[PDB]
């Protein structure tokens, strides 16, 4: 605090210091189970180590990666730093500003971009043009990747959504793994490893189904490190900005009167946003489109199928219309 | 169902409240005048050298 | 008067305020920016 | 307690710096930020202030705007082939004075 | 104990230090137009400008529909009765003059 010197009132106000805390919980049971009838084990399985154990380990490793990606993407972000595809660098500089204005340490920061964001960075005129970016031995053009931008190395990954980027400090996300113990009643089994994580493999013979059964699992838990006030400042999320969407394939005619077709909608970045669109039919008497872009024909004639996509920036939904002609 | 009793656990893993750094005090002009209690009214008088016109 | 009595105003403080060389500044968190206080733009005394 | 007192002293100094009597506040155009700093240099050269021992402390947002300026991002517009303002975020020297970033002052000053 | 001083000139003009500020051209509200969960619920509006600075403390808020939702002078807004309220935040930029305006719509259940 602060008080005026020689002030007639000699009163000091005590400052109270408080300690905060947060909980880390273990609440998942990532697993991969298999069953093998005795005939299959005797005949189908020529090499048990290669045809069974390795696929199980790979599948559970991919599931763990999916778990981590779900953790990263589902964290509570106050705002999304939109990336303008025409000029992408200011978005990343703004992300650096937002993390630096929250006094987050400048070291041990990770920037993980989707496929679409890396493609946009390569296609950006800031990096593609030599004069605008030094590096006369062009790398964003000859090769298709940008090495470093806004003071942070970029790491590509297909696990996260294609048009998202995440910049997070080391202490933002916490993961915990506990390997289950082999119960005494169950037969002893070996322990495997996936990305440095120990996993328990257990076997049991089902006499009722006359077949072996295997189970490879591990216990996982995740935590997002918020702040004492509830705000989340350790990580920042960036999303590509979509201007317009087009339905691939153009005007199309159904194969039969009761034919079906699956639609694919791509924004100006080429990102598939079919799962993020709502589809409507001008005339449902002859052709009806589902919510997943599956168009079907119930009567002959011409109809219009429209797809509405709410952009990452919000506002009026971008609309793409195509014409179908059931024979 | 089995109802185990377990203690609360509190651990410190190095996560701390974020606070800025101190850069301003090393820049301003600190302590060019020292004996403030000696002078009257806690005021040191600084004299600006004279100037003349021709 | 008495030891337990509240502290009397400091004559040194009274004289220092009378000399008017204490520093007053614009508030950081006032919008729009406050005007310059009359003390901050007073000219230097003509006599040392 | 010591950390709290240190931060209070820094806040004292920042109150001094921002609360000083300024006749006017030079406005930085985000599209073109250099003219504002050259104008500040002009203002202090006009008053015959000595050139040496000059400090320039910018808020976080001002440093971000400097990094975001096309004048510093585009390597053809600022020399500096190893693009400092794009690969990294710091701009460094600007109009003959080293930039010092501080979060004690208001963000956009 | 501590003391601070600025070294003004002979006639009172301050010429040894210059203040620069970043221009603002428009203001937006973080979170967009979203409805409040309940009448007793409260939400603290966040305002930004094109520079990315936080100007929530520098803005003045008004509510078109007072009987539906009332906004405090610090940006906090609380619902009253079901309907729609068009909240507005006005920010007088450093450049001065006309006050930039941001409009949001809140629906009270």
């Amino acid at each position: 605090n602060r008080r005026d010197l020689r002030d007639p009132d000699r009163t000091v106000i005590a400052s109270e210091l408080v300690e905060h805390s947060f909980g880390v919980t273990l609440d998942k049971h990532v697993y991969a189970a298999l069953k093998f009838t005795d005939e299959q084990r005797t005949l189908d399985i020529r090499d048990y180590t290669k045809q069974v154990l390795m696929p199980q380990v790979s599948a559970v490793a991919y599931e763990l990666e999916d778990y981590i990606a779900e953790l990263i993407e589902g964290a509570p972000y106050e705002e999304t730093i939109l990336i303008d595809p025409a000029d992408t660098v200011p978005a990343f500089i703004t992300a650096d500003q937002r993390m630096g204005e929250a006094n987050v340490p400048t070291d041990s920061r990770r920037l993980v971009v989707g496929s679409a964001v890396a493609a946009a960075l390569a296609k950006d005129k800031q990096f593609r043009h030599a004069d605008w970016s030094g590096d006369q031995a062009n790398a964003a053009l000859r090769e298709a990747h940008v090495g470093r931008l806004a003071g942070m190395n970029v790491i590509r990954s297909n696990a996260i959504a294609p048009d998202k980027a995440y910049l997070w400090h080391r202490t933002a996300f916490i993961l915990a793994y506990r390997t289950p113990v082999v119960p005494e009643g169950a037969k002893a089994g070996a322990s495997f490893s996936a990305n440095g994580v120990a996993l328990r493999w257990l076997a049991d013979y089902d006499y009722s189904q006359l077949g072996d059964r295997t189970l490879l699992d591990v216990f996982t838990g995740r935590k997002v490190v918020t702040e004492v006030d509830g705000s989340f400042v350790r990580a920042v999320e960036l999303q590509l900005q979509a201007s317009s969407i087009t339905i691939v394939g153009g005007a199309f005619a159904l194969a039969t009167t009761t034919g079906t077709k699956q639609l694919k909608v791509r924004d100006d970045n080429g990102t598939d946003v079919t799962a993020r669109c709502t589809f409507a039919s001008s005339a449902g008497t002859k052709a009806t489109v589902s919510a997943a872009g599956l168009v079907t024909g119930v009567a002959a004639g011409t109809a219009d199928i429209t797809a509405s996509y709410v952009p990452p920036q919000g506002g009026t939904a971008k609309t793409a219309t195509v014409t179908v002609t059931v024979p | 169902a089995h109802i185990f009793v377990k203690p609360e656990l509190v651990a410190e893993i190095g996560v701390k409240q974020l606070q800025r750094e101190i850069v301003l005090p090393g820049l301003v002009w600190t302590n060019p005048l020292t004996d403030f209690g000696g002078s009257k009214n806690d005021t040191i008088t600084v004299r600006v050298p004279a100037i003349t016109t021709a | 008067g008495l030891i337990s009595d509240p502290v009397e105003v400091d004559p040194i403080q009274v004289g220092r305020d009378e000399a008017g060389w204490v520093q007053e500044l614009r508030d950081r968190e006032a919008w729009p920016k406050q005007e310059v206080p009359e003390q901050a733009k007073k000219p230097a005394k003509v006599g040392n």
